RNA sequence: GGCCAGGUAGCUCAGUCGGUAUGAGCGUCCGCCUGAAAAGCGGAAGGUCGGCGGUUCGAUCCCGCCCCUGG
């Protein structure tokens, strides 16, 4: 690269032919390094297919198990059946008066 | 396409005929239009002015050279003994020309006050301005020029230019064609503000025009559509002649640029009435003029100079040399008027509004008059507009009024063009709006749009106007009542629903599914439905891969993006990358929606008659010929999964996170799920699994695979998950647990397997061969030391059995236990570790 | 999503929506414009009386700025029964409105346009909170089911009427939140997201 | 109209606890006997003023349940004792509270309507009833597994429940150290909504653990969910299209300094370019000093309009570091 | 549909009409520094200058077609 850059200070009349010379120069390490860079993805490719196998059934969860309560999971299935037809939820308190 | 600009003066003028000394602010007006269903998308007022804004003409020019541009120094008659010195830099005047001087005191719109400058070596005692610095027009290119005769100098510009005028700028629906002209927005004005209402386009306003014979010799091709083609010519016009002021502003502020007199009529009167109007130069027309479809590869010129390539389903205007006109659209440069014109044959039509709209849209021609004809224009004002022509045309031109006129109206001719009757009950419109409207309201209303109304007992016979073709059904008639009383006189009831049955279960485990993913870390995102540009070749996928099979989108917001998404991934992985390259590198993103998986190409169904309900077998003819859309669930991850903190420097992402999003959807939908190795890309080979539920392959998860990852720019260690929901069957399990008072016996397993046998197989058979004994096995160690051949692992298990009936002993759990490590020993090749 | 819903063909009412057309061209495919197709699919299916909304995606030409997406989500709305009329529309959308902008939410219809209702008419909104100023802003559409559109399902318009609505959940909540860029909306940055919560 | 607020708001966090490993039970409102005498409560503590049951099922348990966590306790019990030493347990239920002497009202004509007099004279007859959420904590928080050997409940386990509680119900909370029983006084935070108390948290005490059996390190929780208010928030973000600048702090404090307390005014005196403000590291030692600790947050700043030079993010930075100067004394680390 | 102006590093943007974009700010990386950081000081990496062709010994720059944005 530093060789594609020096063409600009050498006069017109050479920086044909000189350049001429760098740009076959420049293209004969870069086809030798795509080719490189293919043989090198393939190897990587072929690489993680018959090895780096990890046990994807391996325990992944380390938050512990929790649950609502039925009784709980009832009465909001219950409430939501009556919420979907029109009616309310309403609410009492349970310490109640003999009035009441 | 839909827009109608007009000025407030015009409009209540028009309106004032029949309702004398009617005025109303512009608020009120715009509450008015949209009140009765005319959107109003702007009100502009003209200027304002303020000071000495005077009429004036240029009396003599002086160029001043030595300068980048044409500069002038202008002498400037403004109506007194000494002569105003102005320097401008336009060139668009002559001397003689009338201008508008803004003199030193002037404010012109926008704040800009006038004063004396010394500009260009010479002193400006004011300035000529343009349509633009006068908030009257769009013009800056050059300053505005009166025509001869609109005022003398020294006259008040603002009075002049009509200043205090307020252009509205209208979106009209395209069920109102009829508003579309100064009659039908001031008849509808008329019926809100209950005046009485003069048809500019009625005999009175417009008196009929002498017919004396034929004007030019016309055959008509009736299958292409037309209802009327009438035609008079005008003799004589001066090509010197230019319109009036009044003339040229009303086309200004309806944005319609001035040319000549000829033309000028045409669209005058077209905005007017609402029906387009053309002039042709009659010296130019050869022979018989005929009405008929375009040939197949026939192409004309229009005005424009631009040649159209017609279509077989186009109409015509030709002669014996050339065409005339693309019918509706737009007329030939072959007869269009030019500045030697001196006998016109003007040609007022009526086409088909399916075929203008259709040629229009082909062409990429909506001029003024299609989007009009495309809407339906009245047919029964033709000759009206035509005789409004001739007599407006003649007077200004200085021209003659030819006695003769063609006036085709099909075979036989049709001498009322009234829509059909429409039978209805008085109390309809009472019904659908709820409302008890006074006696007499619907045949009050529905005689003020112009319709004739009848009594039949209960029930009205209503026949609509004829620019009213929108008035087909009573549906039509009670909007009209409903709109014109107000839709705000409608109270609010809420309706009698009946009990529902609320959220289904595919709708219920959505919602628990995005509230898990959000409460364990991560973002809810709206995936977009059109694919990335090549995202499957950056994947690596086969060519014949099912995700591949997509269905495209003709018009496409990105051209390079035209196929939709078989999979939620792209769209997913698209807004990882643009969260990491922004500051937000560890990311955790998750979406529900549909995928478009086309099982055939694409195939389309006929049009099946709407005038009765489609059976069910042409019903799922038009759900097999739809792409299959089933509902995905899917998530990606990159960068840190635990965050730092005081605890420590977290936990980058690993595929075991993908995994546990897998685990968090099953246990959202109450199903089980098993996880598989395979090979699947765009996931890594060695870290994919496959999830099933049950039996049936539901998705994949894990780590995404390196050369994907490089591919595509995606963060490195980047993990996906992706699942069919509906592939998973909705559950509703009932549990009856039984709790055993007993206690319970630990023991601890360590067995000794290959490297490729999963862990989970390994629980399997151990859960398959302790029994019902068996109350809970977890798995606590995976050892790899030397001791542990190569490729082989110790996993030991924690075991905890439980009678329900009994205490058991050691060798009671050790039995269960040792069947169990015989049948690890048989499914998997466990080995006791020893 | 046109010709079952009273779209003329070859008219205005059906070309000045530009829709995303399914290739090849002239398929009669094509992502939907608005939620309304979904009102023929419960028609035919369900028995009456009919009381659905419906939630979905919706497509339009539309180029992606601050106040228009092409991609955007419409809340559809279905009510068809023996009697029903704009008393029963206008009660449904001031309890809509209610529900979504607070108890100081009072709405106002104008007339309009859609090829599938008549009347048809525009919904306006009006709560104490307006982040810009208390005014009239446009919300969705609504009307009556037109005639023609429950002869196309095999329903008597002699006996069953009905109304209908449509609103973008996009619009909606930039008004109501005060949301300056719609484009944060959509492109999923999670700045965007985080800072309405969990949710559940 | 459907749920209202607060039902919504009970349902997210019984769906949140569960999700985050608690298992919900049903708290029975009869106390142990003497409960109170094991925690080791004041004879004026508000809680002793409870309701008694005239004809209880067991004679030794006729008071009602001012607190929720007698009973999810006991339930705690009963699962340790079976075999089940790793259990975290939430209930969401109403407690009894009365504020005087247990007062009859009259009968009241039933051929009529009683007027709003009399319906306000019946609900003050009667003890305050507010629902409380309350859980409880013991043996392993983290199950052990491949990763590695758990991690045991900790007093920061109860303070996240606490978090878990708040972001369920859209509202912000404040920790702050606190003595009272039956919670370890070093491991106890008061839990503030705004300027209101709605309870505390934390490691229990250890001569309560011992006393009632129940196991060592046990944390619990109690919320007053009538004393947070309901919010419906309405945020209206923007995203800043431009780039982000990174910056780290140390802050050296006593060690009583709150570290919420220094990234308060760390964000106070930082301002509207503050987009972002982690803590993660603690350190203490003879570097630092003697009953001092340094904390290190990381920063993120970004303006909305314009990309920052390293001096506009310094500028805020140290205009941070001045105001926890102020307010907890900081000093910048050196 | 018009002649244009734009698409440039991870982000927001300068700048070039033929051989180095001596690119900026922030982002990434390294050293000094700190228990570990950041700032500070001192340094590197990273663009195939929107895509495909063409002209040319050589194209971000010149030509054509195409994709995406503002007038
Ligand atoms: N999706 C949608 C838009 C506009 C409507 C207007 C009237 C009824 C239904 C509508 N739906
Ligand atoms: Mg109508
Ligand atoms: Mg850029």
């Amino acid at each position: 690269a530093l060789a594609r850059q020096a063409l600009a200070v050498l006069p017109k009349e050479q920086r044909a032919e000189a350049g001429k010379r760098v740009n076959a120069a420049r293209n004969a390490a870069q086809r030798s390094y795509d080719e490189r860079l293919a043989t090198l993805r393939a190897e990587r490719d072929a690489a993680v297919l018959v090895a780096e196998g990890i046990d994807v059934t391996l325990p992944s969860t380390r938050v512990p198990a929790g649950a609502r309560h039925p009784i709980i999971m009832l009465a909001e299935h219950v409430a939501d059946t009556f919420i979907a037809m029109g009616w309310e939820l309403a609410e009492g308190p349970e310490v109640e008066t003999e009035q009441f | 396409s839909n827009a109608m600009r007009l000025p407030y003066s015009w409009l209540r003028e028009v309106v004032a005929v029949g309702a004398s000394g009617w005025d109303v602010t512009p608020g009120e007006l715009e509450q008015t239009l949209l009140r009765i269903g005319h959107e109003v998308e702007e009100v502009i007022p003209l200027g304002p002015v303020d000071g000495p804004v005077t009429v004036g003409r240029v009396a003599d020019i002086e160029e001043l050279t030595g300068y980048k541009k044409p500069i002038r120094a202008c002498a400037v008659d403004i109506g007194d003994r000494q002569y105003r010195e102005i320097i401008c830099g336009a060139t668009n005047f002559a001397v003689g020309d009338l201008v508008v001087v803004a003199l030193p005191g002037a404010t012109l719109p926008g704040g800009f006050t006038i004063s004396a400058r010394k500009a260009y070596g010479r002193n400006s005692d004011g300035m000529i301005c343009s349509a633009a610095e006068l908030n009257l027009g769009a013009d800056h290119s050059g300053i505005l020029v009166l025509p001869p005769g609109a005022a003398e100098p020294g006259a008040d510009g603002a009075g002049v230019l009509g200043l205090d005028d307020v252009v509205f700028h209208l979106a009209i629906t395209p069920d109102r064609g009829y508003c579309m002209s100064v009659r039908g927005l001031a008849r509808e004005l008329a019926c809100a503000y209950d005046l009485d209402f003069v048809d500019p386009a009625s005999n009175s306003r417009v008196p009929p025009l002498p017919i004396e014979g034929p004007a030019w010799p016309l055959t008509v091709q009736p299958e292409t559509g037309v209802r009327r083609f009438a035609l008079r010519p005008v003799i004589g016009i001066d090509p010197a002649a230019v319109s009036p002021w009044w003339l040229q502003r009303r086309l200004l502020l309806c944005g319609i640029r001035a040319t000549c007199p000829a033309v000028d009529v045409t669209n005058y009167v077209m905005l007017e009435l609402g029906h387009p109007m053309h002039a042709h130069d009659r010296n130019r027309i050869s022979g018989t003029l005929g009405v008929r479809f375009a040939r197949s590869g026939e192409t004309a010129v229009t005005l424009d100079g631009i040649e159209r390539k017609l279509d077989t389903a186009d109409v015509l205007i030709v002669d014996d040399a050339a065409t005339a006109a693309i019918g509706g659209v737009m007329g030939a440069a072959s007869t269009e008027v030019r500045a030697d014109s001196t006998d016109v044959l003007l040609e007022a039509a009526i086409w088909d509004p399916a075929a203008v709209s259709r040629t229009q849209r082909r062409l990429h021609l909506p001029s003024e008059a299609a989007r009009r004809y495309e809407r339906t224009v009245d047919p029964a004002i033709s000759v009206a507009a035509l005789d409004r022509c001739a007599r407006l045309l003649a007077d200004i031109a200085g021209g003659e009024v030819s006695p003769t006129l063609t006036d085709w109206r099909g075979d036989p001719p049709c001498d009322d063009w009234s829509p059909p009757p429409i039978r209805m009950g008085v109390d309809v419109p009472d019904r659908i709006a709820g409302v008890a409207y006074p006696q007499g309201t619907t045949a009050r209303r529905l005689a003020q749009i112009g319709a004739v109304v009848t009594h039949d007992g209960d029930t009205l016979t209503v026949t609509p106007p004829s620019w009213r073709p929108d008035l087909r059904q009573p549906a039509d008639l009670v909007e009209e009542v409903l709109r014109l009383e107000g839709l705000e006189v409608i109270p609010s009831v809420l309706p009698p629903a009946p009990a529902g049955r609320g959220l289904t279960a595919g709708q219920q485990r959505r919602r628990t599914i995005g509230r898990s993913l959000a409460l364990s870390g991560y973002v809810e995102i709206l995936p977009t439905p059109f694919l990335p540009a090549g995202v499957f070749d950056l994947w690596g996928l086969e060519a014949d891969d099912s995700r591949r099979m997509t269905t495209r989108v003709l018009n496409p917001l990105e051209a390079d993006r035209p196929q939709l998404a078989t999979t939620l991934l792209p769209a997913l992985l698209e807004a990882l990358v643009r969260n990491v390259s922004r500051g937000l590198v560890d990311v955790a993103l998750f979406a529900i929606a549909q995928v478009v998986q086309p099982t055939e190409q694409t195939r389309g169904v006929g049009l099946i008659p709407v005038d009765r309900r489609p059976t069910d077998d042409e019903i799922a003819m038009l759900d097999a010929s739809l792409p299959r859309q089933p509902q995905h669930v899917a998530a990606v991850l990159a960068g840190l999964r635990e965050p730092r903190g005081p605890w420590g420097p977290g936990r980058p992402v690993e595929a075991a996170d993908a995994f546990e999003a897998v685990r968090i959807i099953a246990r959202a939908s109450r199903v089980d799920v098993t996880l598989r190795p395979a090979q699947y890309l765009p996931w890594h080979p060695g870290r994919c699994a496959q999830v099933f539920v049950g039996e049936s392959s539901v998705g994949h998860a894990g780590q995404l695979h390196p050369a994907v990852i490089e591919r595509s720019g995606l963060p490195k260690g980047t993990c996906a998950v992706e699942l069919n929901l509906d592939a998973i069957p909705c559950s509703a399990p009932l549990p009856a647990p039984r709790v055993s008072p007993y206690p319970a016996v630990f023991q601890d397993v360590s067995l000794v397997v290959a490297a490729d046998i999963p862990a989970q197989a390994v629980a399997d058979a151990v859960r398959a061969g302790a029994g019902d004994l068996l109350e809970d096995i977890a798995l606590f160690d995976v050892f790899t030391g030397p001791q542990i051949g190569e490729h082989r692992k110790s996993l030991t298990f924690a075991l905890r059995f439980r009678a329900p009936d009994r205490t058991l002993t050691e060798d009671d759990a050790s039995a269960a236990r040792d069947a169990a490590v015989q049948s690890a020993a048989e499914r998997v090749g466990a080995v006791l570790r020893g | 999503n046109f010709d079952a819903l009273n779209f003329p063909a070859d008219h205005p009412a059906r070309g000045e929506q530009d829709t995303f057309y399914i290739a090849p061209e002239d398929s009669r495919q094509l992502l939907r414009t608005h939620t309304s197709p979904v009102q023929i699919r419960t028609l035919l299916a369900r028995e009456l009386p009919v009381y659905i909304i419906s939630i979905g995606r919706t497509f339009r030409t539309d180029e992606l700025d601050a106040t228009h997406t092409p991609i955007f989500h419409q809340v559809e709305g279905l009510a068809v029964d023996r009697g029903l009329s704009m008393a029963h529309l206008r009660g449904t959308l001031d309890a809509f409105a209610r529900a979504e902008f607070g108890p100081s939410a009072r709405t106002r219809i104008r007339p309009h346009f859609f090829p599938f209702t008549e009347p048809s008419a525009e919904v306006d909104v009006w709560f104490a909170n307006k982040i810009g100023g208390a005014a009239w802003v446009e919300w969705g559409g609504c009307g009556m089911v037109h005639p023609n559109v429950l002869r196309a399902t095999g329903i008597d318009p002699d006996l069953y009427s009905g109304f209908a609505f449509g609103m973008g959940l996009e619009r909606t909540l930039q008004f109501r939140n005060g949301i300056p860029d719609m484009r944060d909306m959509v492109e999923g940055d999670v700045r965007f997201s985080l800072p309405f919560g969990v949710g559940a």
